[PDB]
């Protein structure tokens, strides 16, 4: 790997610089290098990894959606034939996106998840696994589409089970996991009722636990609770 | 699109 | 070149798709491929080329400025020593930026400028040459810094001479060239009075020619005139 | 920073 010669601490330092410079591809490459050193990641380091790849894949997803929309319009009645270029370029972006997802899933499988024993790390990584299978599912159209969806579901479900047992209902990782699994239900699994039920239950159980929190913890939990509310408003 | 984190 | 097997028209089509998807690195690569087909570029095609590389280098410049600022702060009295990482990463971004500038200048030299005979094409390309030498000058600190600055000046000056002879004072290429050469004077050549004089004269001569224009031409010229005014307001 | 186009 190209980062093999750089110190772990230097990779982390440069990931933080890349973030400040909004150089998310660089940030992701630095954090991949850090993971490949073989040591477990701290809370801060896990969040550098997630932020980096979230931004990279987020840009790819936005581009893919633009191109998919153009492609869909090209296949409507009355649309003039413009040749293979739209499909080709959508496929190019799609392949790049799948590559990033596969890279992230590869890091999780080799060997972040298996060494993650604490709830906060294990749930975090399983949430990531669910998310990146979800992104693969967004672009899947073939024989393995059902299996990709089930891979996302399975990762989310394991994360949910651990989070319910080991974390308070206001824990931000627990809340974010539930937010995203709810979106999985609505957007991927064709299960809007499950999505709504999960968002509502999550919100209500968090509300009941807010009284236990400091001001700073309250702030962070309520931010994610508002996102649950926003989705519920969108869906009802 | 719905919110995710 | 990786685009050698793709049709010129397909490269142009995909550049436009890349723009819609805000995939400016892709857009630039497609337009580089189009240039390397060896045919002259139309007005629309020239502007696809400029837009693509402007966005790529614009992002690099923004990142370079962030990192340079951090580096400068690290060399202040009382700043803790954090090792070579800030310098290294600033150098990485800088080298990437120089690479893009060299690529653009390479396309202009091989062979866009030499085949450009009409004022609108020749001035456009010479403006680009001035701009990309200006971006090289922004990061230059060595023995060739003066020569880089003079390369920018020389390209801008040739463009100015042609534009004054061959274009009306409201021509958007002429106006944009003058805007940018004025910024060159202020920010690169340590010549704020020249910058101000050029912006004012350009603005006033354009104002006097607006009466000749259609509504649409008026709109486009006045947009750039407002940028001249904005800079004058900043500088006075 | 000043405006350029
Ligand atoms: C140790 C650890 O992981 N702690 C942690 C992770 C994430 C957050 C967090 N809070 C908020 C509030 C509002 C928006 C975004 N966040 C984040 N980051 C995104 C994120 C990532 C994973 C799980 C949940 C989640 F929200 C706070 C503390
Ligand atoms: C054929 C040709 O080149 N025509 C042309 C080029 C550029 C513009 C133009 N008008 C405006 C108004 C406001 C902002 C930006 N623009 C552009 N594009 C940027 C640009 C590039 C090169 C020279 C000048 C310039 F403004 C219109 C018509
Ligand atoms: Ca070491
Ligand atoms: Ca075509
Ligand atoms: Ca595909
Ligand atoms: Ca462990
Ligand atoms: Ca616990
Ligand atoms: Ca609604
Ligand atoms: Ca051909
Ligand atoms: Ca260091
Ligand atoms: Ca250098
Ligand atoms: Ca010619
Ligand atoms: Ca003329
Ligand atoms: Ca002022
Ligand atoms: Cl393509
Ligand atoms: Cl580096």
């Amino acid at each position: 790997g190209a980062m093999g010669s750089m110190e772990r601490a230097s990779l982390i330092q440069k990931a933080k610089l890349a973030e400040q410079a909004e150089r998310y591809e660089d940030m992701a490459a630095f954090m991949k290098g850090a993971v490949e050193k073989g040591e477990e990641l701290s809370c801060e380091e896990r969040n550098l990894l997630s932020v980096a790849y979230k931004n990279v894949v987020g840009g790819q997803r936005a581009a893919w959606r633009v191109l998919s929309s153009i492609e869909q319009k090209s296949n409507e009645e009355g649309s003039e034939e413009k040749g293979p270029e739209v499909r080709e370029y959508r496929e190019k972006v799609e392949t790049e996106l799948q590559g990033v997802c596969d890279t992230v899933l590869g890091l999780l499988d080799s060997h972040l998840i298996k060494e993650a024993g604490d709830a906060e790390s294990r749930v975090f990584y399983l949430k990531m696994k669910g998310d990146y299978y979800r992104y693969l599912a967004e672009v899947a159209t073939g024989d393995d589409k059902k299996r990709i969806i089930d891979s996302a579901r399975s990762a989310y479900q394991e994360a949910m089970d651990i989070s319910k047992k080991e974390m308070p209902p206001t824990n931000p990782i627990r809340l974010g996991l539930a937010l995203n699994f709810s979106v999985f239900h609505y957007e991927i699994a064709n299960s809007p009722e499950e999505a709504i039920s999960l968002a509502k239950t999550t919100f209500d159980e968090a509300m009941a636990d807010l009284h236990t929190l400091s001001e700073d913890s309250y702030k962070d939990s309520t931010l994610i609770m508002q996102l649950l509310r926003d989705n519920l408003t969108l869906w009802t | 699109f719905p919110a995710t984190v």
